[PDB]
RNA sequence: ACGGAAGGGCACCACCAGGAGUGGAGCCUGCGGCUUAAUUUGACUCAACACGGGGAAACUCACCAGGUCCAGACACAAUUUUGUGGGUGGUGGUGCAUGGCCGUUCUUAGUUGGUGGAGUGAUUUGUCUGCUUAAUUGCGAUAACGAACGAGACCUUAACCUACUAAAUAGUGGUGCUAGCAUUUGCUGGUUAUCCACUUCUUAGAGGGACUAUCGGUUUCAAGCCGAUGGAAGUUUGAGGCAAUAACAGGUCUGUGAUGCCCUUAGACGUUCUGGGCCGCACGCGCGCUACACUGACGGAGCCAGCGAGUCUAACCUUGGCCGAGAGGUCUUGGUAAUCUUGUGAAACUCCGUCGUGCUGGGGAUAGAGCAUUGUAAUUAUUGCUCUUCAACGAGGAAUUCCUAGUAAGCGCAAGUCAUCAGCUUGCGUUGAUUACGUCCCUGCCCUUUGUACACACC
């Protein structure tokens, strides 16, 4: 999230000042990954992080294809 | 403490540096040329070679009494590791700074505008230094600014 | 075991020729009064990480000026000694400033 | 800028008259042997002689020279 | 104690191990392709290599490398070019001789720092002085 | 026997004053220096000279 | 030296060729002025005005508040106690009672003797009639001969060795099984003296490349031009450094007790002290930008650069966790650190559903309410955050700056200045592209001739 909040930083102006890169938001992303880590798609991992959970690696392999499959 | 990682073994600088002006602007009658130092292992010996060897004897203590223990009071060093005793040694004087030396004595004895001339290139050639060349600013008339100058032998410039 | 070689890497490294030719000196003495394997070492590239405090704020005029340069000359020693000497190396000529890196690794 | 010197003559003229023989048209037998033949202390200068063995075979294969 | 190397191999500024393995023209290694990228800007850039050269030409040649170094930019703009040289050049054993003759005569007037590999290398540069294009920072008295 | 001699001084710029010369520059407090721009010409061997760039 | 005389040769701080602009709402800078006790001072041309760290919140703040305060050694009328010549009180002061350091002559090459002679001296030959440029660079003849310096005298450069019996932080086969599919072995911890060796990238020491050569003409080849261009280099090897010759009433006497200098210690030539102005504006000058679009926006990969400090007696201290609309607030984790805030991660780029060009979306040098940080201290808003109508320009005249491979130019980060206060300088990145290869027409700069009534030398 030390990362995502950057990367989903912006450019902001001090006035007569040049447009300056900010960070986002910290409260809304730490709120959303505790969301999901409540519903169980994504979890702490060691070593510091996260790793993704069963359901959302299901989701990634089979049923990805078959979407696509369909909508192409 | 005292003790830092690559900070201190490149800001030791200024401690030798403080140490050459010290040097500079107050060792100049006994004719500082350069420390040859020679650490020997099992025996850490901190020598001084002058010029004026029977200028820094002297009268054995006046110069010695501030010499022996401002080089240990300040840092706390064990005895008998900083020590005071000169000898005679060679080639003492083969250097520029052998002739800076020599020309400041030929300068402040206060010799005519010609002897210290003629004696300053005999020393300088008995020496066997085939050129010289030097400029001095100032003044010996009381004007607005001068510079002389003489250059025998031609150098690369610069 | 009892007599053990691990070989911890010494990392001879100096600033100046006077604790430079004391520690080489010494290292080479020592091996030539108690016999060690005749195998001498060789300076190196330096390990400089450039490090230093600048005091040149703003850039107007022209350059008469030095270069703020300085040789830490780490070198290295290409034998087969054992750790004990290498431990005595240490232990002896105490002066402080010289680092050695745990290294367990000979060649 | 493309413009040659005295620097490189007063030693190319002693040096053909020391070892007329000498002085094979390739490039290496004329620089690996000049710089024994004469001392060089810059790298620069072993390049720009080197530059300059290139000019002399050059002006060998053009033939005789006015002097 | 016993001889054993590692069998170290140069790449164009890394390492790489030199134990290739043969295929029926799978560009992969058995468990992600590479070339599925979609840009939206280097698309042409990328053809270039190929499309121009001659559309598949990968029924007797595959990438197989690993490497942990160099740089993402570097990557991109110096691993088409490789398997470039490897299907023009490294290919004369396999290519047909006057096709392989066509092409090198046709880049010889095509090298324009497009058919050049990246052949950068990191460099060390010593503290002193910054300055590239403009001035250095020097002050008066 | 003056009771109003003294004076806050701790930090900020009325603390600390130059010791090269009593001088007037070198608000620099790199390794506790502070000391003046003339004042690093008068110290010598602190560059690292050499002259090839 | 000058020439408003001639010829020859160069410069995108000169342009038939144009692009990016200032001068337009505007300020950060000093001037002169009103100035309050002070709004402290130096300097006036391509050679000061974003310069003197000068982007100043209580001694570099020099100005007052003034009851400031007697705090020197040495004859004295009976704490030298009012007064003495002066211990320093110069910390009142000039580049003009002194040097030293930088700048100008250095966008363009010129400099010096010793011999030989000529000038019955100043001086001249050597130092050049032409012929090519970044050059006194090569040919060539000569009162010429043989010698050093500016370039040549040196090294860092830019895409460099199957290379160095060099180190566990940058990593590779076999892998220690797989926790993503666990049968389609690259990998996840390299099972915390951890699957071993080492550099193949972190540390760079050597010798080595490219030279107009193999072609022909453009000088008679003795210079020099082309294209097959040959790559660690066809522009000398791109960009960088030697202040060479000898001078400047040039910035530094207020820079370190540096100069034959005017005066004092009780009312100290004010050392210090309660604090605050040192950013006040009727005015103009100068480098720096926020816009004058369907180019304003959500979603995402766009992240490929070394840069810098650390208690050792006071503030650098978390990558991650948690609360918040957000300044921000607490913990294994960082005082000897390649090691921990640092595993430095530099930024807007294409996209479509939708609103949507206008003085309205194009924004905020303008004014108000609340949330807190560094600093005793945020007063004459130091600063960021939530909201509120936008005045501001429809691309700004006369005049004036930069510009030919990492091509100027639009854009954001690293470091210095920093307790907090960037529009000030260098390096990188995203695109990496011109409108130019000739000129002396304006501007200046070097060589030759010529005249001079100038030589503190055309002020």
């Amino acid at each position: 999230v030390g990362k995502l909040n950057k990367l989903y930083g912006g450019a902001k102006s001090r006035g007569v000042r040049p447009y300056k890169h900010i960070d986002a938001s910290g409260s809304i992303n730490r709120k959303v990954l505790q969301a999901l880590e409540k519903i169980g798609i994504v979890e702490i991992s060691p070593k510091g992080g996260r790793r993704i959970s069963e359901n959302g690696q299901r989701d990634l392999d089979r049923i990805a294809a078959q979407t696509l499959e369909e909508d192409e | 403490a005292l003790i830092s990682k690559k900070r201190k073994l490149v800001a030791d600088g200024v401690f030798y540096a403080e140490l050459n002006e010290f040097f500079t602007r107050e060792l100049a009658e006994e004719g500082y040329s350069g420390v040859e130092v020679r650490v020997t292992p099992t025996k850490t010996e901190v020598i001084i070679r002058a010029t004026r060897t029977q200028d820094v004897l002297g009268e054995n203590g006046r110069r010695i009494n501030e010499l022996t223990l401002l080089v240990q009071k300040r840092f706390k060093y064990a005895p008998g590791t900083i020590v005071l005793y000169a000898e005679r040694v060679q080639d003492r004087g083969l250097s520029a700074v052998a002739q800076a030396e020599s020309m400041k004595f030929k300068l402040l004895n206060g010799l005519a505008i010609r002897r210290a001339a003629y004696g300053v290139v005999r020393y300088v050639m008995e020496s066997g230094a085939k050129g010289c060349e030097v400029v001095v600013s100032g003044k010996l008339r009381a004007a607005r600014a001068k510079a002389m100058k003489f250059a025998d032998g031609f150098l690369i410039h610069s | 075991q009892q007599q053990q070689i691990i070989k911890i890497r010494i990392t001879l490294t100096s600033t100046k020729v006077k604790q430079l030719e004391n520690v080489s000196s010494n290292i080479v003495k020592n091996a030539e009064q108690h016999n060690l394997v005749k195998k001498g070492p060789v300076r190196l590239p330096t390990k400089v990480l450039k490090i230093s405090t600048r005091k040149t704020p703003n850039g107007e005029g022209s350059k008469t000026w030095e270069t703020y340069e300085m040789r830490i000359h780490k070198r290295y020693i290409d034998l087969e000694a054992p750790v004990q000497i290498v431990k005595r190396i240490t232990q002896i000529t105490i002066e402080p400033g010289v680092d050695v890196e745990v290294v367990v690794a000979s060649n | 800028g493309r413009v040659r010197t005295k620097t490189v003559k007063r030693a190319s003229k002693a040096l053909i008259e020391r070892y007329y023989p000498k002085l094979t048209l390739d490039f290496q037998t004329n620089k690996r042997l000049c710089d024994e033949i004469a001392t060089i202390q810059s790298k620069r200068l072993r390049n720009k002689i080197a530059g300059y063995t290139t000019h002399l075979m050059k002006r060998i294969q053009k033939g005789p020279v006015r002097g | 104690a016993v001889p054993s190397v590692q069998t170290f191999g140069k790449k164009k500024s890394a390492t790489a191990v030199a134990h290739v393995k043969a295929g029926k023209g799978l560009i992969k290694v058995n468990g992600s392709p590479i070339t599925l990228v979609e840009p939206e800007i280097l698309r042409f850039k990328v053809y270039e290599p190929l499309l121009l050269v001659g559309l598949d030409k990968f029924s007797n040649i595959d990438i197989r490398v690993r490497v942990t170094g160099g740089g993402h930019v570097s990557q991109v703009y110096a691993i088409r070019q490789a398997i470039a040289k490897g299907l023009v050049a490294y290919h004369q054993k396999y290519v047909d001789e006057q096709s392989k003759n066509e092409l090198k005569k046709a880049f010889t007037s095509y090298d324009r720092t497009l058919l050049i590999a990246d052949s950068r290398r990191p460099e060390p540069k010593k503290f002193g002085g910054k300055g590239a294009r403009s001035r250095f920072q020097k002050s008066y008295r | 026997e003056n009771v109003w001699f003294s004076h806050p001084r701790r930090y900020g710029k009325g603390s600390r004053q130059c010791r090269v010369c009593s001088s007037h520059t070198g608000l620099i407090r790199k390794y506790g220096l502070n000391i003046c721009r003339q004042c690093f010409r008068e110290k010598a061997n602190d560059i690292g000279f050499n002259k090839f760039r």
